[PDB]
């Protein structure tokens, strides 16, 4: 019943998106014909596979593959916090009100991080970035190709914060004094996402994912356990230092330091826009601000932690 | 609840996206405009000699495309008709200028005129074919 | 009294006396592509063979830059080297098309291909000089 | 005294236009070089003369003698208004307030259009356009050079209706009723100059000012008779009639069906973008519908000049 079921749907968010993702994952599995071609492939698969190898190109259908799951990360958001997480967040209780909504958001947040950390770590493991070993961020610059993880991985996460942002800017409700430095980040974590997928620099993009995501899945934790305060508040909070300090500062550090000393000279460095060789002395501006960005940004967080921590030291 | 808000800020994101797009499409299609730059020293007339001069970008193919670009823009042919010519230099490989400062011999010299002075360019081709225009 | 609607105006005035200078400008160093039509007929191969076909606006000049243009735009050195050639039709003036439905013998036609059929191309380009890229 | 020639400029509007000109001349003048170089001279002569013959080009410095006699326009519509006209306007009296506000700017409307409208007569006098022989209008199309005449009043119109329209549009006081049909008209005349300066048509624009001008010319000595009432109103609104019939709907007619029958068939209509040589099929349309713009406008005002025709008959 058409506004029976629109009042179901203000019971229930996700309804709608899930009919949307249910209609086309329908009509392209039923169709038999699960080939590259047809039209749905292009937008529920990652397309331009170069011959039968594994490694895909780029083009159009990535906006059409972001777009899809867009949608299908707009279900997963709402019907994931509703079901799963407030059935769980008042079935021990919390109550309180604002406290709740900060619990089934930061549930969230712990949840999407822990699926995308180490799948991170996975597609850095089986790949030459080991550890960090920048000698390999340049050592093969143009990089049109990317693995199936690998491209997957990365339109996921551009998937990923669009919806965010999508979410923000469209206000449904307006949360709290945090918005506006959290639309900062949105919009450049976008700005990584887009700019290094374009201009191939995707090698040398995954770290930095990797070290924004273990960051935040320790944030978040150690966050949840406050708003559900216990013993073990202190103790994730205080690894949480530890690891932010490491991963965030210094290795984004020594990224920066990696694109200065092995921008230079590590590979081609000689702008060839015929071949879409990016990687010149005008690029290294660009890259060394636009990595400086998220360093300053995590020195100001660096700062507040520092301050919430001798706060709660004195008390 | 504002949408008009939302579709503000995915056409301006998705705009800047077919921007850098068409830049990275722009810029390879036509990038001898970015790397060669054409050195034209005239002869005797309205007859000049073309070459370009680039990095290690400036290969044979962006030689060949700054000439002809000279070729046919600096000379109209509804004025009067002109003929040229194109010397390719074999002793040379298609990516060979050195980054800094003494590039070398080009690979593509051309010798463009008129007719009012079609001889002189016949005479400097010497046994390259003359193309009209 | 208000001048930034003054200001509004008479930018987007300037602004489009500035689009159609450069909508004239533009449509006419870069012509061929609204008159010429490349018509490319392919051999046994990577070998191709190119020309043009259109109105009396597609005089040699038009055709020899769409066809320099196919050259250079679709066929990539970087992968690998090719070879090309261009032959002019000498009985034929720079004006040479009617306008309706029989344009005739084109003005220049040229074959291309790469290096692992470097040989065809030379075998079709009986005398025309090659060139490389 | 700073603020104190502010007021005196409150007190007579054209000073400050008359300053600006009377330096810039004073500077090209008394610099002795009085050539085609320099600067000033691009801003206040003709430019782009071909060789040493009397035809000239087209290119920026236009934008930048038009420029400059906007400025001359901006102090000439102020000064002859207020200094000429109210004196006289006053001088036998025409007591009211809007009616003197009307006496004024209707002057104007004659003065200058008594100027433009014989200047136009002249420089279609000595050229093959004599008495609209559209013949002449295509006989050679490109027509990249201008005579000095020519271009001198083809840009002396378009300074005028643009400084006009920037009167207009920068509200220093707002008129009465007729505003926004009035805006349209200035709107429309400006790209009736522009694009045929820049599209090569102005041989075919020559005339549709010859008669835009002489129609204005008759119908402004009729209102200001009508606004100055007198026997002679009537026998001048009589003849406005007359030459308005002829003049705008038989004259903008047949260089209608002159741009039909004339421009399929005299002279180049092969679309050539080369040589720029715009007459073509696809360029048809837009003159046939850019000039129907002015005709329907006529229309329009001639059922409205009907109307008034008939009630002042019947009063
Ligand atoms: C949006 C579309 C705007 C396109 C017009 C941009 C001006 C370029 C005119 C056409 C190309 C041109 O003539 O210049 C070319 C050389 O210049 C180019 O092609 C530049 C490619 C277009 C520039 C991209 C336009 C939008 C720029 C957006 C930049 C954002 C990304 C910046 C990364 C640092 C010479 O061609 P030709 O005259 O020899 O023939
Ligand atoms: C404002 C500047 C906008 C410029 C970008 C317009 C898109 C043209 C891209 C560059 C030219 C191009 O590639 O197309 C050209 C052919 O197309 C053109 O050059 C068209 C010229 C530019 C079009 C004018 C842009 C503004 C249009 C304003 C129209 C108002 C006047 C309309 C009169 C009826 C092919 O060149 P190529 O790829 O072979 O090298």
């Amino acid at each position: 019943i058409w506004f029976s079921f629109r009042e179901i749907s203000y019971r229930h968010a996700w309804i709608a998106p899930l009919m949307i993702l249910i209609a086309v994952y329908s009509a392209y599995f039923t169709s038999g014909n699960t080939t590259k071609t047809n039209v749905l492939h292009r937008f529920v698969a990652v397309s331009y596979q170069i011959g039968d190898t594994n490694a895909y190109g780029k083009g159009i259908n990535d906006l059409c593959f972001v777009f899809y799951y867009m949608i299908f990360f707009t279900f997963l958001r709402e019907f994931l916090m509703d079901v799963v997480i407030r059935p769980f967040a008042i079935r021990l209780h919390v109550t309180s009100k604002h406290r709740i909504k900060r619990i089934m958001e930061q549930m969230y947040a712990i949840f999407y991080t822990g699926v995308s950390g180490p799948f991170g770590i996975y597609c850095m493991y089986h790949s030459d970035l080991w550890f960090f070993n920048t000698k390999a961020m340049y050592r093969t610059y143009p990089d049109f190709t990317n693995p199936f993880l690998f491209k997957v991985f990365y339109l996921g996460q551009a998937a990923f914060w669009a919806q965010q942002a999508c979410i923000l800017v469209l206000q449904l409700e307006k949360p709290r004094k945090d918005h506006n430095e959290l639309t900062f980040h949105h919009i450049v974590t976008l700005l990584l996402i887009w700019s290094s997928y374009v201009f191939h620099f995707t090698k040398m993009g995954l770290p930095i994912y990797i070290t924004m995501d273990v960051s935040d899945f320790l944030l978040s934790f150690s966050k949840t356990l406050n708003y559900l305060d216990s013993g073990l508040a202190f103790f994730s909070f205080a690894i949480f230092v530890v690891a932010w300090i490491y991963l965030r500062h210094y290795i984004n550090l020594k990224i920066l330091w990696s694109v200065l000393t092995q921008f230079r000279t590590e590979g081609n460095y000689v702008l060839n826009f015929a071949t879409q060789q990016y990687k010149c002395w005008i690029s290294l501006p660009i890259v060394f601000v636009l990595i400086g960005a998220l360093q300053l940004v995590n020195l100001y967080w660096l700062f507040l932690i520092f301050r919430v921590l001798y706060r709660i030291l004195w008390r | 609840p504002k949408i008009f808000n939302l579709f503000r800020v995915c056409f301006i994101s998705l705009l800047l996206i077919a921007a850098v797009e068409y830049f990275k499409y722009g810029t390879r299609i036509n990038y001898e405009w970015f790397h060669c730059t054409p050195i034209k020293e005239p002869q005797s007339g309205s007859v000049i000699k073309l070459w370009a001069r680039g990095g290690p970008s400036c290969d044979k193919r962006g030689e060949y495309k700054t000439i002809v670009k000279r070729i046919t823009r600096d000379y109209e042919p509804n004025d009067e008709h002109l003929s040229f010519c194109i010397i390719e230099n074999d002793n040379v490989p298609p990516v060979h200028y050195p980054i800094h400062e003494d590039k070398g011999e080009p690979g593509y010299v051309a010798y463009v005129g008129y007719d009012t002075d079609s001889e002189l360019v016949q005479e400097l081709c010497a046994d390259s074919t003359i193309y009209h225009m």
